């Protein structure tokens, strides 16, 4: 039986060893798609959403030199439009597309099984050299990433109603 | 209008096609 | 096993470590589809052209022949304000040099170390290990000059000035 | 006359039973017959609703109602998959 | 030495077959050529101008036939379709010669592919841009006469184009390049 | 017509010499033992 949803049966493709396992798959989506594909996809959505949430908050707090005269009022997604007329969004697109071409290759060996989901071996600083601290950081990455996906949705949707942007919407 | 030099360009390129057609035909013939 | 430069990727089979310039950097598997001797010959020839071209860009912007049709210091615009009979004469001469150096060979026919065209008239490669060091130097400066020349020609399309002119006066106070 | 190639993962799908084996469903081989049947009705209702909302088509149609209208034929394949899974005991 | 009236291709040999080493002598033979790519683009543009201008009396002769007829109608479609095809081609080619004549080598592709943000001097600041203005006004006259039904108006306006285009060629003296 | 001399050169060659040569050489090829 399932941990998160007691009435529902345990998801067949989901196991405790996998990070952020709460036995949560009511719709049985893990049965449809390859689990490694979903796991890499969750991790990718998590990391982009963490960047997006921190980006929302920091763009509230301060702005980089000169951006105020490129874009004056727009805060959350309005800036995206101003900067596509300029070249900023295109530049970031090009370099993330470069990284995602190598991510295309990386996902191919993940489906071959020789690479773990989300494992890009990018640990320059010494933060994973325990294999106990590594598993805790793995869990915290998944949980903070899930929280960031929901938060990014809440911050942009709040902008969609109000236009205030996150922390300004908090103040007024 | 078309100049005669332009006609001569076409005759050069069609000649190149004639030479390539012979070589393809000889390859098909073995 | 794994790729030295790309840690999450496996190391390509056709690299093997021995061949100069290898940090395991072949993610798109181009060595499985093509012979690596031809690829290195192409890389060396590309880098050699690019080192000549980048040096040409800087030096043309500083100095030019005491003639009209050579005055323009923007490399791209210099290509057009100059006798085209001379330009084709260079193109024909390059065709000659390419033939003799490669000993009149095609892709299979060329393969002889890849890129060792024999045009080293002076005895710089005295020590063979110093030769190996110079080989690593040659590819690293060639790879750097491929990106470097590309930046210079696209700066010249953007700025319209040339390499050193585009650097010295880059418009900090606008896009 | 020479071996005819098929993509890797080609399996045998010829059936003479009441229903085909669940392998004919591809990535949906493990979905239950209840889940297709509920998806089948859901796709039919949402697809019909989205189709109904744009029957007088304009030069500005709502793109979600267009995309949502593709659920109606997709529901046909869903109830066929629901019948196949029910008759395979899934 | 000049441009063929109908083809717009370098016609006369120029009596220059010099192999002459040392001084190139602008030897019309390739690899002895002293002409820039810019000069060759200019001769192509001048050839386009010749084709258009020689075509100008065709409209003039056609319009005269129209006026002579038992009942005269001034085919607005013919006059407009001439203007849309031949006349506009003249103006754009004249503008391009001015662009090369003013900014210089940058218009030859020195600044790159044609872009929405051309980073060069415009077709203005040219001594022969005034002739381009004459043709532009004449195109407006040709269309205005066709809408009005004025046979004489079309003929005079086409004549204005012919004088202006010939004037452009004479002041420019486009280099005749055969390579 | 531009290069108006070309039809009076190429049509007799294409229409008479070209078939006259392919018939002559095809006949030799179809009537040889080796
Ligand atoms: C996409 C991001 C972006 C954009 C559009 C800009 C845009 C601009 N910056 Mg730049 N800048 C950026 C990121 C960006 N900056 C970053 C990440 C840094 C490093 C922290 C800087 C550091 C920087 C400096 C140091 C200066 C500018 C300045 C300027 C403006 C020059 C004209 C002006 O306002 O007067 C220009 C509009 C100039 C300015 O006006 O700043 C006061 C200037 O001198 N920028
Ligand atoms: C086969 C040998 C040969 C011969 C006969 C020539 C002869 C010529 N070349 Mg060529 N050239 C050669 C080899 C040769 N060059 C080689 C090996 C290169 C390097 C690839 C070039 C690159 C070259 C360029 C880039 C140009 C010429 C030009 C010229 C002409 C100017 C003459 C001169 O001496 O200018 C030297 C100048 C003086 C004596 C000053 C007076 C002349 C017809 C120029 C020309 O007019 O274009 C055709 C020109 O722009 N040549
Ligand atoms: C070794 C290679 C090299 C070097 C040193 C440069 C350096 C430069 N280029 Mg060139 N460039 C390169 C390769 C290179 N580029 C290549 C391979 C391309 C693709 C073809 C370009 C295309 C390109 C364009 C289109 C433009 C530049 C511009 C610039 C300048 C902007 C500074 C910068 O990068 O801010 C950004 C740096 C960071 C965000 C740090 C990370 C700088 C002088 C700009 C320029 O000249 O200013 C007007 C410009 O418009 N470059
Ligand atoms: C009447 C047409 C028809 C039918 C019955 C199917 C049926 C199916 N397709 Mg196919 N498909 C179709 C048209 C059709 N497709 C078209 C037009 C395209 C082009 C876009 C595709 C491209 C496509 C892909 C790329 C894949 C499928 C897959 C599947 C299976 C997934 C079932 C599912 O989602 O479970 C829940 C199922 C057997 C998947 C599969 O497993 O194939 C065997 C799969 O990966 N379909
Ligand atoms: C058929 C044999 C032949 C003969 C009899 C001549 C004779 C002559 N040529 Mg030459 N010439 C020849 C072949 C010949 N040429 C070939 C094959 C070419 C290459 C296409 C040239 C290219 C040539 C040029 C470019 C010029 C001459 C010129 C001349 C005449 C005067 C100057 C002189 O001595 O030039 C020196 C002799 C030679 C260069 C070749 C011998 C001279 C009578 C000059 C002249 O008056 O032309 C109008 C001149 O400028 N010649
Ligand atoms: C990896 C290959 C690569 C990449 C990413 C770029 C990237 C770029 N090029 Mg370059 N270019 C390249 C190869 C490349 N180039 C090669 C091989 C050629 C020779 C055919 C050119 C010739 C070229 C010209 C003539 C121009 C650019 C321009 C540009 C810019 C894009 C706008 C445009 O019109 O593109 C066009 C892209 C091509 C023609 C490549 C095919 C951008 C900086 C333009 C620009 O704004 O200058 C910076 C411009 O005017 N490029
Ligand atoms: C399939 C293409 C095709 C066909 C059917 C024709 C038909 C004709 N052409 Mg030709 N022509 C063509 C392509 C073609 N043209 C092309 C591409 C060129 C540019 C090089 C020319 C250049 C050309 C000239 C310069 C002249 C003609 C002329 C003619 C006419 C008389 C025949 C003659 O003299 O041929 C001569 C044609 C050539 C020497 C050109 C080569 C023909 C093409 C390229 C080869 C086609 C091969 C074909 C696919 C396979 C045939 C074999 C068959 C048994 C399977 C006739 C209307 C003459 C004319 O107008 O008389 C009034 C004339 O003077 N044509
Ligand atoms: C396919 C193209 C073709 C062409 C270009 C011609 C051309 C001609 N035909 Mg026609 N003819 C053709 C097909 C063609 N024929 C076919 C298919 C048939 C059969 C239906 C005929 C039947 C036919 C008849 C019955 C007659 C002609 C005549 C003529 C000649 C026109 C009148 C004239 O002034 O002649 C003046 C002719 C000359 C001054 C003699 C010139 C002889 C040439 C130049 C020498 C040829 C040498 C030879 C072909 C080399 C052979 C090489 C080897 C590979 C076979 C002219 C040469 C008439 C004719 O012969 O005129 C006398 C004529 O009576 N034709
Ligand atoms: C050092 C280094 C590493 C690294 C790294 C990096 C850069 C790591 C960065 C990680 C990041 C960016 C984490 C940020 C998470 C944000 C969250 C969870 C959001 C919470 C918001 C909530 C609940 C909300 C809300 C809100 C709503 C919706 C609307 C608002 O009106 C109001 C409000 C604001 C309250 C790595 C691992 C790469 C390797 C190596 O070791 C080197
Ligand atoms: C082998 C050997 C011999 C030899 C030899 C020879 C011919 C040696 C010649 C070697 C050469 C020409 C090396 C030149 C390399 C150029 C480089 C590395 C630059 C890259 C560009 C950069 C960093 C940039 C940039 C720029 C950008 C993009 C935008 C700009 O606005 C500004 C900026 C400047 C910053 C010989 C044959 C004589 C015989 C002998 O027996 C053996």
């Amino acid at each position: 039986m399932s941990e998160s949803v007691p009435f529902l049966k345990k998801p067949e493709a989901l196991d405790s060893s996998m990070a952020g396992y709460a036995g949560f798959d009511p719709l049985g989506l893990s049965s449809i798609a390859d689990i490694k594909f979903l796991q890499e996809s969750e991790i990718k959505h998590c990391r982009i959403a963490m960047l997006a949430a921190a980006g929302s908050i920091a763009q509230d707090i301060f702005t980089f030199p000169g951006v105020s005269k490129v874009v004056g009022t727009a805060k959350m997604t309005g800036v995206h439009d101003v900067l596509v007329k300029q070249g900023a969004m295109g530049q970031i697109l090009l370099w993330t597309s470069f990284l995602e071409v190598f991510g295309t290759i990386a996902l191919l060996e993940t489906l071959d099984g020789k690479r773990a989901p989300g494992d890009f071996k990018f640990d320059p600083l010494g933060f994973s050299k325990n294999a106990e601290t590594a598993k805790r950081y793995q869990l915290s990455e998944i949980k903070n990433g899930r929280l960031a996906m929901l938060a990014t949705g809440g911050m942009v949707h709040g902008y969609f109603i109000t236009g205030k942007g996150p922390l300004e919407l908090l103040t007024n | 209008m078309i100049s005669d030099t332009q006609i001569f360009i076409a005759l050069i390129l069609a000649l190149v096609s004639l030479v390539l057609a012979i070589r393809l035909g000889r390859a098909l013939y073995q | 096993d794994m790729s030295a430069s790309v840690p999450f990727l496996p190391r390509p089979a056709a690299l093997d470590g021995s061949m100069v310039g290898d940090v395991g950097f072949d993610p798109l598997g181009f060595t499985t589809k093509y012979d690596i001797k031809w690829l290195r010959e192409s890389e060396l020839k590309h880098g050699r052209v690019c080192m000549l071209a980048s040096l040409g860009c800087i030096v043309q912007e500083i100095v030019h022949l005491p003639f009209e049709a050579t005055s323009n210091p923007v490399a791209s615009e210099a290509f057009f304000q100059v006798p085209a009979g001379g330009l084709w004469q260079i193109f024909a001469g390059i065709g000659i040099v390419e033939h003799f150096s490669n000993n009149f060979k095609m892709s299979g026919s060329t393969m002889r170390a890849p890129g060792n065209l024999g045009f080293d008239p002076l005895n710089f490669g005295k020590n063979p290990s110093a030769r190996a060091r110079y080989e690593l130097a040659e590819i690293k400066n060639g790879r750097l000059a491929m990106l470097g020349f590309g930046g210079m020609i696209h700066g010249c399309f953007i700025t319209g000035k040339g390499p050193i002119g585009a650097l010295t006066s880059m418009d900090w106070h606008q896009s | 006359f020479s071996p005819v190639p098929s993509p890797e993962g080609t399996k045998e799908t010829y059936w003479e039973t009441k229903a085909p084996s669940s392998d004919v469903l591809g990535i949906g081989a493990g979905v239950s017959s209840g889940n297709f049947a509920a998806a089948s009705v859901f796709a039919a209702l949402v697809g019909g609703y989205c189709t109904g909302q744009v029957i007088p088509l304009t030069v500005e149609p709502n793109p979600l109602f267009l995309a949502g209208s593709f659920l109606l034929p997709y529901s046909w394949a869903l109830h066929v998959a629901a019948w196949i899974q029910k008759n395979n005991g899934k | 030495a000049s441009l063929d009236p109908k083809t717009g291709f370098p016609i006369q040999g120029g009596s220059r077959e010099k192999l002459c080493g040392g001084s190139a002598s602008a030897g019309c033979q390739p690899m002895t050529q002293a002409a820039s790519i810019l000069d060759k683009q200019r001769t192509v543009l001048a050839g386009k101008i010749t084709v258009a201008a020689n075509k100008v009396p065709v409209l003039t002769a056609a319009v005269d036939k129209m006026k002579t007829a038992k009942k005269p109608k001034l085919d607005r479609d013919y006059v407009l379709r001439y203007s849309a095809l031949y006349l506009t081609t003249l103006v754009d080619a004249m503008e391009q010669y001015c662009l090369r004549d003013a900014n210089g080598a940058k218009a030859a592709g020195g600044a790159g592919l044609p872009k929405f943000k051309e980073t060069l001097k415009p077709a203005s600041s040219s001594s022969l841009y005034s002739y381009v203005d004459t043709v532009k006004s004449g195109i407006a006259a040709v269309s205005a006469a066709a809408k009005a039904g004025d046979f004489d108006g079309v003929n005079k306006a086409a004549g204005d184009i012919k004088t202006a285009a010939d004037s452009f060629l004479s002041t420019a003296n486009p280099p005749i390049i055969f390579n | 017509m531009t290069a108006a001399y070309l039809p009076s050169i190429l049509v007799p060659i294409i229409g008479l010499i070209f078939p006259g040569l392919v018939m002559a050489f095809a006949f030799i090829y179809i009537e040889q033992d080796e």
